[PDB]
């Protein structure tokens, strides 16, 4: 699955929150194209 | 020394390793050139000649400097008279007739060694500046498809001028890899037009006569005179459009056309007193410190021009009765009867001096706009003389601190760390001198380079077994075998210390 | 020793010892040490001067020599540019000296004909020796204490 | 002071994280790890 795993590379985000059981756990989720598209415009980048 | 300096204090910290391999792959080319420098007539002679003037490269340089520091001194005896030996520039020698001629024989020399500096550079240093560029085209096609998938930048200049070389059947002339044209044909290949990339990378008859070189190898026909047509003229235009962009062969051009010109007024030979500051290792440092903060210098001289513009508009709309140029009466030469005449009193006699338009504009004791003159002068004195001529001190006095810092990070990060792994001076000091060992028998720059010349020399069938792995990974480029975090002592540190 | 025996011959040579102070006083050594430490960078930058004012001398001698003068007495005596090497010693005694530039010692140039060639020749001189080179000779001292 | 203050950032955002607070060190026990810890694990953007 080096096609699916490669096509969906810039669509899943990995988070490393800690809660409940007092232990580290990982989170996976999905982000839309428009969600990421409105992030690399120069105005936001300079704000970062 | 120069390579180590500019890889710790720029953007490395990850991709530094591929730079090191790139460092090796052109010192490989440099050592080959040095070995080669240490009608049959034509041949032999040409060679022996071009090879004395390519080892004696640095001597001829300093000699030019001495010869011009001379001729410049023989000029400080010119004199002028209205009565000849119109005004005549005759020579007022130290009584003896031995100067009017010698100046005639140290000009022709200054134009022979200048010719060798050009011929000499064209064989000592040009082959390397071509290698460093012919290498990029291959690597930006095999792995990026620059001229197959996309367009280079649509704006750059050294990304489309080189579109003129791929079609000639002589592309790999220096980069060792004389097949940088067949193994790109196979990677992209099917996905793109197989029949159309067969010609856009030159190399015609590829789709038909691919395996034509299967029978045997023929012999080339010798000859002379008629050989002057076997010139791939299209490739020459490309390289002869690259060397004319290098900052070096254009500081060598302006040496030659100052001297030939000097043969026309003999004073143009003054421009070489101005190369001193381009040699003397020390002088480069000082001047480097000046030029480094150099936009902040030009734009601050800018901010001036505009500050004195606001003072000019206030002078012209109010104070113009205080300006004067004569005691002769009838009020001649009033310096504010026009704008632009006024703006050029505020710079020649304005920002100049050390007190301010206050010392060049009558006195204002007799009332009527008095305390409007003293407030106009004091605020001028602080806002240009005390601040703006202190900023132009600050941008220089600070630059020495930054350049002497940047030269004290290296000498303290190449003596408290490794350069292949990344460990500290610490750990490796649990025993008698160990950090002095870890970089004399274990890791040790040099050793890693001389490998890359062992593998190349040896035949393929005999590479051992721990070499066929580090030679099937320099070919593809997958640098992982460098330790980068682990050491033989670190791994086996109990199994036996 | 050979300053004192000599002093027995003019009694003024005994002045050279006022000059050992700066060789004792633990503090004074520090200050002077800071000056001498950056000392090749000081000699070669005084060098770079000599050559910059040589380029200004060659340009003055080949063009502007009618603007130099030395008297009101008529018949044009003491024209300071009638020789090279005479001209190169106006540019240092009355040249790099002062605080405005050969601009204050070389008549005025309001009457056209090579005017805006004088103002451009003076302003570029003022920045390139007074404002920069006498700031480099200061920067090499201020940095040495750091 | 101002060119200093502009050389603390560029040397404390390249020798530490910005969510945790660990060093560039620890995360260099393997091939490039600090370049990983802030491209798939912690990584500003992902959290937003
Ligand atoms: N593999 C290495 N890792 C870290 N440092 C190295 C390595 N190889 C050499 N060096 C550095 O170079 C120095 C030893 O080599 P060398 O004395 O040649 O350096 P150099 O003084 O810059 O060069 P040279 O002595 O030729 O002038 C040490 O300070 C060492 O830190
Ligand atoms: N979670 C993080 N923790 C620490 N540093 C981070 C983190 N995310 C990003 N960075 C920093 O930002 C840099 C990588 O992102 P990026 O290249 O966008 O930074 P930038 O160069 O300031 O921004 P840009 O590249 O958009 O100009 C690294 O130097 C890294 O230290
Ligand atoms: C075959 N080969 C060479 O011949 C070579 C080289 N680097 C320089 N040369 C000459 N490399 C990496 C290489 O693979
Ligand atoms: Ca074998
Ligand atoms: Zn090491
Ligand atoms: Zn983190």
């Amino acid at each position: 699955a080096e096609s699916i795993l490669e096509y969906f590379r810039p669509y899943l985000g990995r988070i490393e929150i800690m809660g409940a059981s007092r232990r580290i756990e990982r989170i996976y989720f999905e982000i839309s194209e428009t969600n990421r598209a409105q992030w690399e415009m120069p105005q936001v980048k300079e704000s970062k | 020394r120069q390579f180590i300096f500019d890889v710790v204090n720029e953007g490395g910290e990850a991709e530094k390793m591929e730079l090191f391999v790139s460092f090796c792959e052109d010192t490989i080319f440099e050592m080959q050139i040095a070995a080669q420098i240490s009608w049959g007539e034509l041949e032999v002679q040409r060679v022996k000649f071009l090879n004395y003037l390519s080892r004696n490269f640095y001597t001829l340089k300093y000699l030019a400097l001495f010869l011009a520091f001379a001729i410049n001194f023989i000029l400080l005896f010119y004199k002028v008279s209205d009565s000849p030996p119109n005004m005549v520039y005759y020579f007022l020698e130290e009584s003896t007739g031995y100067m009017e001629p010698a100046l005639w024989c140290l000009s022709l020399l200054h134009t022979l060694v200048a010719f060798l500096m050009i011929i000499g550079y064209n064989c000592l240093k040009v082959p390397l500046v071509i290698f460093k560029r012919e290498k990029e085209l291959a690597r930006k096609l095999e792995f990026d498809g620059l001229y197959i998938t996309e367009q280079p930048g649509d704006d750059d200049v050294k990304g489309q001028w080189d579109r003129l070389v791929l079609n000639t059947p002589s592309f790999p002339s220096n980069y060792w890899d004389k097949f940088v044209k067949r193994k790109v044909l196979d990677k992209h290949g099917d996905i793109f037009g197989r029949e159309r990339i067969a010609e856009l990378l030159g190399m015609d008859l590829a789709s038909l006569e691919i395996t034509a070189h299967n029978e045997r190898k023929p012999d080339p026909p010798p000859g002379l005179l008629t050989w002057l047509m076997s010139i791939d003229v299209k490739y020459q235009i490309w390289k002869f459009g690259v060397i004319f962009t290098d900052n070096s062969f254009l500081y060598s051009g302006w040496y030659m056309v100052m001297s030939l010109l000097g043969h026309y007024n003999n004073f143009f030979f003054a421009a070489h007193l101005l190369d001193i500051a381009m040699e003397v290792k020390t002088l480069r440092t000082i001047l480097s410190s000046v030029t480094h903060n150099g936009k902040q210098l030009v734009m601050t001289v800018g901010l001036l021009a505009v500050v004195v513009y606001l003072y000019t508009v206030v002078a012209f709309n109010f104070f113009r009765k205080f300006y004067n140029k004569s005691e002769d009466e009838d009020e001649p030469d009033m310096k504010c009867d026009d704008m632009m005449t006024c703006y050029l009193f505020h710079m020649y006699v304005g920002v100049r001096a050390g007190g301010g338009i206050g010392d060049e504009i009558e006195d204002p004791a007799g009332d009527e706009y008095e305390l409007y003159r003293v407030v106009f002068d004091i605020t001028f004195f602080f806002f240009v003389i005390v601040i703006l001529l202190a900023i132009i001190q600050g941008l220089i006095i600070d630059a020495f601190g930054e350049l002497r810092d940047q030269q004290e990070q290296v000498k303290e990060d190449m003596e408290t760390k490794c350069f292949i792994c990344g460990i500290g001076s610490d750990y490796f000091d649990t025993t008698p001198h160990g950090f002095e060992t870890h970089t004399l028998e274990e890791h040790n720059l040099a050793n890693y380079m001389f490998f890359l010349m062992y593998l190349i020399n040896k035949d393929e069938t005999e590479h051992t077994g721990q070499e066929s792995y580090v030679w099937k990974m320099y070919q593809e480029r997958c640098w992982d075998f460098f330790p980068a975090g682990d050491c033989f002592r670190k791994q086996y540190e109990d199994q036996l210390s």
